């Protein structure tokens, strides 16, 4: 019992609960004993009957049973390079989209400055441009001394005057 | 021979207490990353295996010592803890190196600083750089000394932001986002603005 | 000829070959037949050692049986290894990427010794991979070839050393048995003996000799003449066999307490038991032959015998004493000499059969361990053979052998020659072999014993020089793994046609003669003293009556790839080596014209390559077509040969197969039917015949450069199709699934016009870099949607587009048309991997013209890129007005010792023009030795020239003398070989004649398109923010520290700083500099590199207190 | 241009739904939830994602709203205990025809 | 210590336990790295979000804070400080040996 608990809980790089590894081991056992009795690897559908579960769960078990690989092993036939040399950092900054976004917000501010300063402030606080907090209509009213319905009318004015195709063309290309 | 080290210890304010170890630091996770290679397969830096081993040994030692155990078991566990520590710091320095799958030694911290594969000689003295390329050379008998040939595609890819700023300056593409596809489609107006 | 479809290749051979070259694939086909035990191997083994005809699988099964239990009341046996039919044909298996295999069945035998029970269960053992006719294994659809390797043959190896102190010739021996413990006997600085066992530098012979149950009485009986051993016996300091046994146990197995039986059993368990130490059958035979122990006894009991140790000790001592013949009591006398390690008599050949059998054996042992474990725990009398047998380890072992083992790599096929030389090649690397750093200068040399066994030319020129080689054309593998070659035998100046086969060590006892010797049609040589090769590699003169053997033919010490070079004897070894290397790297053209001048090996190589379909059975041709051919046999039934068109090779080269027969012409069994990628009319054709000018031309051919005519571009003379395969996997993810549709967000129309409504490209639509190939829509998930997007969607009405367009973009630097679609899906009920739902593989092909930068080379090793493709007007042209085709630099010829290329050029011009030797007033003297049917020739004829028995200089002079013109009266090439050329630029005739002729030129697989790379800003690695490397990713050139040294030498500090800081490492610096050269702003100061900080963190976390001090 | 799955039929023009052909009226936000489901039929939706997209970003309430809503959709369309609108614990909700 | 390229000395010496526990942002006490289902770091594991810092930018483990407005303030529930992801490159931990 102690050895089995240790193997289930501690011998895996990715931790798996004992209930799950028990069924994984049962699946491996039944598959490797059915290989001899059939002479052919069984498609999950059939092992699903032995496990009395849907084959989707069997496939999920199989894709969970795989273990992580090492980033130091030489992948080349001869020894000159490591696997980690071929891995791209997803979180790394592409350095083009960031610059594009800088000019993109420049274009945004230039376009919105065409609109009225009241409307510009309304949309700025509406979607959280000056800050990271988009604000509710009542906040816009209390910072403008106006009712929420008039801010709704202001929003209607903003996104209507915004659809005017001169703005539409100069902002559409940037995508 | 003994003086040339004991005198160095004496002159400095370095206590030899740290020359033995009581706690072990942990390298930041990003320097020992687990990146999910596409397809569900994971990949780790093999330092995490050693860290797991030493953590397991330490936890078991804690359990044995605070549970009450024969001295043989506790001493053996301490021995394995020591072995795990040296394997972490210097794999294969003494005894058989600790291998994993495929019967290959695991990388330790010291293994990252040795030979042409170490941090120094591979990633600090020399580095891979941007704005570069490689091609086959041919004889240039009609050229001058200061001149040299350059393939058109090679120059186009090398001078990317330069031509972007130039073409946008020439109004080739109202916007740089347009200039992306403007250059990557290799439309004819890029060649003169490149030249 | 002697081949039904052989084109008439007139050859300058002076002598007839007593035998034709064998099947060049026999080094693998025969081994696999022996491993299987097929009747084809059975009948051959019936006359070459039928004393014990045993298959490799049979051998290992008999070795394992009978496995026993702890007590002995239970037993299991294996017997009768039988196979079954293949699961699927070769083409079908390669199409749907499974492994070409057949089931394996072995009848087990479970015996209950206590009471008596027989259970003959027929147990399935797995899908054993099988070798195809071409000799290529197929695993997961790809073509894989297992290459034979060379290892030290297990046995004894007496060596001699100098102590460099008193000039005393020390001696040593190393019993190197496979799967066993080493034993070393030697003589140290003094006159004692070193008998170190398992690297323990102690224990002279006294302790071992007494531990073998012997007393000093027998030792002094055997050794009364050896002053070296008598003194050692005097200073034994240990008396009593038990004392010696316990001393050995102490110095061999410390830690455990010894007993009266621990060491006694340990000695037998170490060297006299088969469970821990067993030199192979070949090792036992080698020991027997070297020591003369057994000469007429069947080989058995692979475990070491007591006589062997005593014989080894006596041999070592007598060698130390300086004798010449040692006789064991009870065995035939053997010579006393040290054993070389590079001689081919001591280097085996672990072929495919041995390697597969060894991996089978390790799997056999693993499952046997499992069987033994289950054989006791499980209750008795409820046991069936199925219960014990677990076949998982065996299939795991064979699969792990075939994949990820440098002894079994990809079958590189850019031409039939590369396929041929991938097999029949000898490697020195791998498990049990030596690595490059392990390889000293002694291994890489060419031992004199290689003559005829292994070719001394075909070798990679990189760091693996001397390790990987290729087998000769006439060589054969002996049943024990030794490389064996045939040779004629001569008696009293009479050479018989009896062909005997001799191993490497067998040639020591005899004397082999010159391959080309003045035979007088009765065997006698005109002069007695003939150049012969002696035992120790010495070449001296020997009277005719003294020689006993003579070589089969010339080109016996040569390989198939390096037997195609005409005038080989005129080329230097280095340039011949290089040319043999580029022979494998030729690419298949669209015409594949036969060379004007070649060697007779081309036809046989093309036929045996396997990619040229051969009519197995004779008969008339019922119907012929591009896609299929149906031959009407002589007896009722017919045979159809499905053809392969534009099949992608393993190296992105076409594999077109065009038929060369007619509608009603009778064909003969063994005749060529359709030509392969690099064949025409059934013979090798790796290049084209081109006019050559050896003059320098305005420096455009300076330093090995070549300039070609644009006619080759227009006429498509040098152009090769390149098939490229792109894969996309549509797996399962917690986003749902990936659909192959057209619903890709934010796409235009002119890019989507050539893509069908099923998510793939229309068959026959041209694409280039960056175009959309397969539309794999993927749910994007969710992240921080930029506020700007929220504003943007209200200006044009764009929907959310909740899916990421993870489609196929055609990568940079390639284009072309689309061949076809091979689509796999789970809905199609195929064996796709777990989680994977759809697999689509698209094929893209383009016609790659010749261009500057492409590498061209002849067969003599003259390489070089294309300096310029200039129009036909701008080239020298003869008085006939024919523009020259190619131009080579003259400086490269004399300085590289490749004089053979101009000889080939002269012969090619002669063949192109034709000749009629005027043998009216007697035969000319040069033509007297020149054979018949050569004095007359037609224009554009084909001639052959064996590498070492070929056309002489005088014959070439005579051919140049008679050079009948084409259509008018014009002898453009004079007697000396030069010719008159007019400049195409200025128009005045060149002041001096220049030699012209036809030379064979082939395109190499080093095209400039695959080697051009540029990168502005790509991806970066995880640990350090440096860019990646290689054309597969965006790459980025590596700036090594040596280039940094040159950087410092100039003193250009700022350039080095930028290179190491902002172009490579500093992330903030990277984004800032990009912003700088998009805003036109001045480039800012470099920051602190991130890799240095990462180093600092490793030092800090390595328990090293590291701190950077401001002041 | 109408959106269909199994027996559920959608008309985006005048905002009404069909469940194998008998009338039904439905609340606005629940309608939007059903629209987000059918437009991503064949893709699983995660709750934070739903409250992000169909629901306004300034939503400062608890999470139980989304389960109450999907319970409304179940009791409206998938009256049976087993449903075409499946639930994954901690992963969100999705529209699957049961296998 | 703050790396503005104004350096005059690089000093290296022995690292006592006090120095390393001064550097550490917590103690690792569990040999767990990534949950097999949610693919997120565990608590007090080798990839501890609380110890080595946030993975996503301006996000806590429990999702209590997900906006750049919170800066430096440590979540009171999961204990994860809200800052950039580069601290995962910077911050380091330690193990207390028994
Ligand atoms: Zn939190």
């Amino acid at each position: 019992q102690a050895i089995t608990r240790a193997m289930a809980d501690q011998a895996r790089t990715i931790r798996i609960p004992v209930h799950m590894v028990e069924v994984i081991n049962k699946l491996g056992r039944i598959q490797r004993e059915l290989l001899q009795d059939l002479g052919r690897e069984p498609t999950p559908e059939e092992l699903a009957k032995e496990m009395d579960i849907t084959p989707e769960k069997v496939l999920e078990i199989q894709q969970y049973a795989r273990e992580p690989i090492s980033l130091d092993q030489t992948i080349g036939d001869e020894g000159d390079s490591q696997l980690g040399d071929f891995i791209e950092d997803s979180e790394a900054v592409v350095a083009v989209d960031a610059v594009s976004f800088t000019l993109l917000q420049d274009q945004l501010q230039s376009v919105l400055d065409t609109l009225s300063e009241r409307e510009a402030g309304v949309v700025r606080l509406r979607f959280g441009l000056t800050d990271g907090q988009p604000r509710t209509l009542d906040e816009i009213g209390q910072v403008y001394g106006v009712t929420r319905e008039r801010i709704r009318q202001i929003e209607s004015k903003t996104m209507s005057k915004l659809r005017h195709p001169s703005r539409s063309q100069v902002l559409r290309d940037y995508l | 021979k003994r003086l040339k080290v004991v005198a160095a210890f004496q002159q400095s304010g370095n206590s030899p207490m740290g020359m033995v170890l009581d706690a072990v630091p942990v390298i930041p996770p990003e320097l020992r990353p687990m990146v999910q290679l596409d397809g569900g397969r994971f990949a780790t830096s093999d330092l995490n295996d050693l860290y797991r081993r030493v953590i397991n040994r330490n936890n078991r030692l804690k359990r044995l010592i605070d549970l009450g155990a024969p001295e043989i078991i506790v001493n053996n566990e301490k021995r394995m803890l020591q072995e795990s520590v040296d394997a972490l710091f210097d794999n294969g320095r003494r005894g058989r190196p600790v291998t994993g799958p495929g019967n290959r030694p695991l990388k330790s911290l010291s293994d990252l600083l040795k030979g042409k594969q170490g941090r120094f000689r591979q990633n600090l003295l020399g580095k891979r750089v941007d704005y570069s390329g490689r091609s086959v050379i041919v004889v240039g008998p009609q050229l001058k000394l200061h001149q040299c040939g350059l393939p058109k595609l090679m120059a186009l890819e090398l001078f990317k932001p330069f031509v972007m700023k130039r073409l946008v300056d020439l109004n080739h593409a109202q916007n740089i986002k347009s200039a992306k596809r403007m250059v990557e489609r290799q439309r004819p107006q890029v060649w003169d603005v490149l030249e | 000829n002697s081949v039904p479809g052989a084109p008439n290749r007139v050859s300058f051979a002076k002598l007839r070959e007593p035998l034709e070259v064998p099947g060049l694939l026999d080094v693998q086909t025969d081994s696999f037949e022996w491993l299987i035990g097929s009747p084809r191997w059975r009948e051959s083994a019936a006359e070459r050692g039928d004393v014990n005809p045993v298959g490799g699988l049979e051998e290992v099964l008999y070795e394992l049986s009978p496995i026993e239990d702890f007590s002995g009341s239970m037993s299991l046996s294996f017997s009768d290894p039988r196979f079954d039919d293949v699961k699927a044909p070769v083409d079908e298996c390669k199409d749907k990427d499974m492994t070409y295999a057949a089931p394996l069945f072995v009848t087990a035998e479970f015996i209950n010794n206590n009471t008596g029970e027989i259970k003959s269960q027929t147990v399935f053992m797995g899908d054993f991979p099988m070798m195809t006719e071409k000799g290529t294994f197929i695993i997961n659809g790809t073509e894989r070839v297992v290459v034979s390797q060379l290892v030290r043959s297990p046995g004894v190896y007496f060596d001699e050393t100098i102590d460099k102190s008193t000039d005393k010739t020390l001696h040593s021996v190393k019993v190197i048995p496979s799967r066993g413990a080493w034993l070393e006997f030697d003589v140290d600085k003094r006159d004692t003996v070193g008998v170190r066992i398992d690297r323990k530098r102690r224990q002279p012979v006294t302790v071992l000799l007494k531990a073998l149950g012997w007393t000093s009485e027998q030792i002094v009986e055997r050794f009364g003449f050896s002053e070296i051993m008598r003194s050692t016996l005097e200073k034994d300091n240990t008396v009593g066999t038990d004392e010696a046994l316990l001393d050995i146990y102490r110095k061999l197995r410390p830690g455990e307490p010894p007993t009266k039986e621990s060491a006694q059993t340990l000695l037998e368990n170490l060297f006299f038991k088969e469970k821990r130490y067993d030199l192979a059958r070949v090792g036992r035979y080698k020991v027997n032959k070297k020591l003369g122990l057994h000469v007429g006894e069947p080989i058995t009991s692979s475990t070491l015998t007591e006589e062997d140790v005593v014989a080894t000790i006596e041999y070592l001592v007598r060698l130390h004493e300086g004798q010449t013949t040692m006789t064991v009591p009870g065995g035939v006398e053997v010579p006393v000499e040290t054993d070389d390690i590079d001689h081919f008599g001591n280097r085996r050949l672990r072929t495919v059969g041995e390697l597969i059998q060894n991996q089978i054996r390790v799997g056999m042992s693993r499952m046997e361990r499992v069987v033994r474990e289950r054989m006791t725990t499980q209750d008795v009398e409820a046991i069936t053979p199925q219960t014990l047998i677990n076949i998982r380890p065996v299939v795991a072992a064979i699969k792990e052998f075939f994949g990820t083992s440098q002894l079994s790599q990809f079958m590189d096929q850019n031409n039939p020659l590369s396929g041929l030389t991938h097999k029949r090649r000898l490697s020195a690397l791998g498990p049990g072999g030596l690595s490059r750093e392990r390889a000293g200068l002694e291994v890489r040399d060419v031992h004199p014993s290689h003559y005829g066994r292994m070719c001394p030319i075909e070798t990679p020129e990189g760091p693996n020089i001397g390790l990987i080689g290729s087998l000769s054309v006439y060589a054969r593998v002996n049943p024990f793994g030794f490389i064996e070659t045939p040779y004629r035998k001569v008696v009293d100046g009479v050479v018989s046609d009896e062909i005997v086969y001799l191993t490497a060590d067998e040639e020591d006892r005899h004397v082999v003669a010159q391959a080309n010797s003045p035979i007088d049609a009765d065997g006698r040589f005109v002069e007695p003293r003939v150049l012969v090769r002696r035992k120790a590699g010495e070449v001296e003169y020997v009277p005719s009556s003294e020689v006993d053997y003579m070589d089969v033919s010339p080109r016996q010490m040569v390989s198939v790839a390096t037997a195609m070079i005409p005038f080989l004897e005129h080329d230097d070894a280095n340039r011949a080596l290089m040319g043999a290397n580029m022979q494998r790297q030729a690419v298949p053209l669209v015409r594949s014209e036969a060379p004007l001048v070649g060697t007779g090996m081309e036809l046989r190589a093309a036929i045996d390559a396997g990619d040229v379909v051969v009519a197995e059975e004779s008969g008339v041709i019922e119907e012929v077509s591009a896609d299929y051919i149906t031959v009407m046999h002589d007896n009722g039934t017919r045979r159809t040969y499905r053809m392969r068109k534009f099949a992608r090779s393993n190296h992105g080269t076409c594999a077109n197969q065009c038929p060369i027969v007619d509608a009603g012409d009778r064909v003969e069994a063994g005749q060529v039917i359709a030509d392969g990628p690099c064949t025409d009319d059934g013979e090798m054709a790796l290049g084209k015949n081109l006019l050559v000018a050896i003059m320098p031309w305005e420096g455009h051919n300076y330093e090995d450069a070549i300039i070609l005519s644009n006619r080759l571009v227009e006429e498509d003379v040098l152009t090769s199709i390149h098939i490229e395969e792109h894969e996309i996997d549509a797996r399962d993810t917690k986003l749902g699934a990936e659909e192959i549709t057209r619903d890709i967000p934010n796409i235009s129309d002119e890019v989507l016009a050539d893509l069908d409504e099923r998510g793939i490209v229309r068959i026959g639509a041209e694409v280039r870099d960056g175009d959309i190939l397969v539309g794999k829509v993927t749910p994007k998930g969710e992240t921080e949607l930029t506020p700007e997007e929220r504003l943007l969607r209200a200006i044009f009405g764009e929907k959310a587009r909740e899916v990421r367009d993870t489609s196929l973009k055609v990568p940079h630097g390639e284009s072309g048309k689309v061949i076809g679609i091979r689509v796999f899906s789970r809905e199609d009920e195929d064996e796709l991997p777990a989680g994977v739902n759809e697999l689509v593989r698209v094929y893209v092909a383009q016609k790659r013209k010749i261009s500057d930068g492409d590498k061209l080379a002849g067969r003599h090793g003259n390489k070089g890129v294309i300096g310029k493709i200039l129009p036909v007007e701008d080239m020298p042209f003869l008085a006939d007005g024919t523009p020259v085709d190619i131009i080579l630099n003259t400086h490269g010829v004399p300085r590289r010792m490749n004089i053979g290329q101009i000889l080939e050029t002269h012969l090619g011009w002669c063949a192109h023009s034709g000749w009629k030797v005027d043998a009216a007033k007697g035969v000319p003297d040069w033509a007297a030795r020149l054979p018949d049917e050569l004095l007359e020739a037609q224009p554009n004829a084909i001639v052959s020239t064996p590498v070492f028995d070929g056309a002489q200089e005088a014959e070439l002079q005579g051919l140049l003398s008679c050079t009948l013109p084409n259509r008018d009266g014009d002898v453009l090439v004079d007697a000396d070989g030069k010719a008159m050329l007019f400049d195409g630029r200025s128009g005045e005739p060149f002041p001096y004649p220049v030699t012209v002729g036809y030379m064979y030129i082939m395109k190499l697989h080093h095209l400039v398109d695959d080697k051009i790379h540029a990168r502005s800003t790509g991806p970066y690695s995880m640990i350090t923010q440096q860019p990646l490397g290689g054309k597969a990713q965006f790459g980025g050139q590596r700036f090594g520290e040596m280039e940094c040294w040159a950087m410092q030498a100039y003193g250009a500090a700022y350039t080095l700083q930028e290179l190491l800081t902002i172009k490579s490492d500093d992330t903030v610096g990277r984004v800032k500099v990009y912003e700088a050269i998009v805003k036109g702003e001045n480039i800012p100061e470099p920051g602190i590199p991130e890799s240095f900080k990462v180093l600092l963190k490793e030092l800090q976390s390595l328990c090293l207190n590291v701190e950077v001090l401001s002041s | 241009v109408r959106l269909t799955f199994a027996d559920i039929e959608l008309d985006e023009e005048t905002h009404e739904v069909w469940k194998a052909g008998q009338p039904v009226s439905l609340s606005p936000t629940e309608f939007t939830l059903l629209r987000y489901f059918v437009i991503n039929a064949g893709t699983v939706l995660s709750k934070p994602k739903i409250l992000d997209h169909v629901w306004r970003y300034d939503f400062g309430g608890d999470v139980n709203v989304v389960e109450s809503y999907v319970s409304y959709l179940r009791r409206k369309i998938d009256t049976g205990e087993k449903r075409l609108l499946h639930t994954l614990r901690g992963v969100g909700y999705v529209l699957r025809e049961p296998r | 210590m703050l790396d503005v390229n104004f350096f005059d000395e690089l000093r290296i010496g022995l690292a006592t336990a006090e120095d390393i526990r001064q550097w550490s942002y917590g103690e690792v006490k569990k040999p767990e790295t990534i949950n097999y289902r949610t693919l997120k770091p565990e608590k007090d594991g080798l990839f501890c979000e609380k110890i080595f810092g946030p993975t996503r930018d301006w996000e806590c483990y429990c999702g209590k804070y997900k906006r750049v407005r919170f800066k430096g303030i440590i979540c009171e529930r999961c204990g994860v400080e809200v800052t950039r992801a580069k601290v995962r490159r910077e911050r380091m931990g330690h193990i207390e040996l028994a």
